[PDB]
Formats: C-alpha cells, structure tokens, sequence
C-alpha cells in the first residue's frame, strides 16, 4: 500500500496507516492526517469544499476493510490487468517454446502444455519461469521484456512477477500411451505442489513453502526444484535473476558432465557424501565437502564450479505420499541430473 | 541340454591381478578389488566377458562373427547373446 503511491501523497497514506496502527483510534487519529490533507488543499488557489469529516474517514475505513478481510479488494482494472498480462507473457511463452524445438498443444495464459526434446527442457524451464516474471535478455517477436515489465517499443505492459509457476516434466518414450503420459503429467502438477514443502525465508526466518517447484519423472525417478527460495518471490529488482538460480546450476553441472570434465559417478556417488553433509551444520564445512565431493569427479584442474551455498540446508518434505524424494536440494539436484540422461 | 556346451575352467594369475570395485560403499582401500557374497575376491562375469571377448575380438579379427555371435554384437545389437559366463570364484589362494 505504501509503495502504491508516488508523491507526497505516501506521508498521508502512511500516517493513517499508523492510525490503524495497533487498534490505534479512529475520530482521534483523524487530526495528524488532516493536519497535512487541509494543509494540501490550503496548498493551493482554487479548491471549492471538503468535508474531510466524510472523506478521511473513508479512506481510513477503506484500508480498515483491506487489512480485516485480508485481501486487496477487487475492481474491474485489477482483472483487465491481470488477464492482460497472462495474454502477453503468453505470447512471450509461444516464442519462448519455439525457441526450444518444442509443440504447443496448449499455451493459454497462466498454464502451459507443449512438447520440447529431452535435450533444451532444462533451458526452456529456467527461460520461462523467468519471463513470466518479466525477467529476460531476449527479443521475443517484438516484445522485450524488461525486469518485471514487458516492454514493447516503448509500451511498458506490467506481468507476473509475484506470481509463483510450477511446472511437471514428463520423459516419455514416444510408445508411451499419451492417455498415461498426460494424465501423469496432470496428477503430478496437482499433487505434487499441494502436497511438498520445502525450506524458505522471509523475513529472515527459516519456514515453509508449498508451490512454485519443478518435478520431473523418468518411468520411477521423481525430483523437486524449487523456483524461488523466497516466498515474495521478488520484492525488489534484485531477486529477478534468484529465480530458476537452482536451474542454471544444475544446467551448468550437465555442461561439465558432457565434455568430459565429470563422470556420471558423481550421480551416483553423492550418497555417502549427503549423510555427513545433512547432519553437518557449518557452511564453509559442507562447502569444501560438496567441492571435493565433485573433486572425486573432478569437474576441471584446479576446481572452479562450487555449489552457491544457498542450496544447503533446503530441505523438502512431502506430507506421506507415493512419490518419495530426497529431503535435500542437491540430491534433488542430481536426480533432475539422472532424469534429464535418462530419457537420452 | 539348455546349454549346448559346458567349459568350466581355471584361471591362473600369471601376474598380480586387480579387477575393481564398482560400488558406492566407502571402504578403507581406495580401489579394492571385487568381492563376493562372503567378502572374498571375486571376478564378476561381466568382467570376464567384457575382457575375453575385447580379447578374442583382435587375436582372431576373422572369426569376428563367431565371436559376435556367441558374445553378442557391440554398438548395434538384435539379439541376446549365446555364451553366458559364470562369476569367478576363488578357488586357491597363495600363502
Ligand atoms: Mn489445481
């Protein structure tokens, strides 16, 4: 609410915030708001009437019924925005899915159902996950997406970047029944998302979190990616580039495997690594820990390709179903790495 | 008959010999050798397969097809192989 404004206006705004503050009062508190609302129609030269009794008493009694209902009250420009922004991150998902080899079977909007090769699935979800929350590089068509807004040849468009997404991966042999493969396609992205948890924090305090993930199976192997890690997704300009962080990691880690630079031992050596590195609780520990265990793989001479350090201690949970998963992010990490080979 | 021909044999260490480990298991040798059931060395058949027929293959590079045949083609198959190879057990060790 108190960034909503641009002006002065944000004082007013503010202050009566602080009216509200605590239970604070109302009839009381209306004096240090009004003593800057008169104050600005005193401000200038040709204002007819006020009855700030009514109108500052509204506008308290507005944000009084925001915050006890608990929601943004919604009016029609609120629908037109966001239905407009699904259309146009639509239209950067169509050019972002034929950047990729893929099909689109359906792209409406919020949700997605397309074909892409094993091979730029990977690259394809980190790219979409972040011009959703117009956060890209490239020139899609004519639009350009710029940092949480779509611009189109000076047209700056608002998008989604609060909005989670998550996103199921289905490698499917091309004999695979399309009845079973969309249908656990679907029972995936519903499940799934409603039912695992993984480690976030906001406000500086380890909690949980439900949506925004990327599951992937291979005929048995399942693997959860978390998209955020932070539950206002983005709050400033800064956390554009935090989201699908965890995406380009393990894109880079498939980067060294392929040349030659690591041996597939490493996904299948991190297990006896993962008991020490769960129960360790240093981080400059487990960071030499994961370097080495990767330096048994070996990744380069003289190793440059760490783990970021705020991949640790992110623990998944799933509240006691079918799909079993690693309860921590690298693990997951190298089963997205077995999923992704597998189906090549 | 399910198997046409039976050639058990012996296998003599001419030198020292070290077929690896292929496990997951932290042990104290950074490359042990390969284990049994009971913890004693052991040639896994795969092993012996793998090196007999990349043997075979150069000591007699006409009979490619015999071997081919019995131990399976390599890059492109359609079909199982015909010779199955048992695991090596210890049989005597030196002391
Ligand atoms: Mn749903």
């Amino acid at each position: 609410l108190v960034n909503a404004g641009s002006g002065s206006i944000v004082d007013y705004v503010k202050t009566v915030l602080k009216c509200i503050r605590e239970n604070l009062n109302k009839c009381s508190c209306a004096e240090k708001i009004y003593s800057n609302e008169v104050a600005k129609v005193m401000f200038r030269v040709n204002v007819e009437k006020a009855n700030v009794e009514e109108e500052v008493k509204n506008s308290l009694e507005y944000f009084e019924t925001i915050l006890n209902e608990g929601r943004i009250i919604v009016t029609p420009a609120w629908h037109v925005s966001i239905s407009s922004a699904l259309n146009r991150g639509l239209l950067v998902e169509l050019e972002l899915v034929n950047k990729h080899k893929g099909f689109v079977i359906y792209a409406g909007g919020d949700d997605l159902l397309a074909m892409l090769p094993v091979d730029e699935v990977l690259d394809f979800i980190k790219e979409s996950r972040r011009a959703f929350a117009g956060f890209g590089t490239e020139k899609l068509g004519n639009m350009c997406l710029e940092n949480g807004f779509v611009r189109i040849n000076n047209a700056y468009y608002p998008s989604l970047p609060i909005v989670g997404r998550s996103y199921s991966v289905i490698i499917a042999h091309y004999a695979d029944p399309l009845f079973f493969v969309i249908n656990d396609s679907y029972n995936l992205l519903e499940e799934g998302k409603e039912i695992i948890r993984y480690r976030v924090m906001y406000n500086g305090e380890y909690k949980d979190a439900k949506k925004d993930v990327a599951i992937f199976r291979y005929q048995g192997l399942t693997s959860v990616i978390p998209l955020s890690l932070k539950r206002p997704i983005v709050s400033s300009v800064s956390d554009f580039n935090e989201i699908a962080s965890i995406i380009d990691v393990i894109l880079e880690l498939k980067k060294r495997i392929d040349e030659g630079r690591i041996s597939v031992s490493l996904l299948y050596d991190y297990e006896k690594y993962k008991h020490l590195i769960v129960a360790s609780d240093e981080k400059y520990l487990t960071e030499f820990l994961v370097k080495d265990w990767i330096k048994r793989n070996s990744l380069r001479k003289h190793v440059e390709f760490t783990i970021d350090e705020k991949l640790y201690g992110v623990r998944l949970t799933i509240e006691n179903y079918p799909i079993k998963i690693p309860n921590d992010l690298i693990s997951n990490i190298v089963y997205t790495l077995r999923i992704i080979y597998g189906g090549e | 008959p399910y198997y046409a021909f039976a050639e058990p044999f012996f296998i003599h260490a001419i030198t020292h010999l070290h077929v690896g480990s292929g496990s997951s298991v932290e042990e104290e040798i950074a490359l042990p050798f390969q284990r049994d059931e009971l913890g004693y060395p052991t040639i896994y058949a795969s092993s012996l397969k793998g090196a007999i027929k990349s043997f075979l293959l150069k000591e007699f590079p006409d009979k490619r097809d015999v071997i081919y045949k019995v131990l399976g083609e390599d890059e492109n198959p359609e079909e199982a192989s015909l010779g199955t190879f048992l695991d090596a057990i210890l049989f005597a060790i030196p002391s």
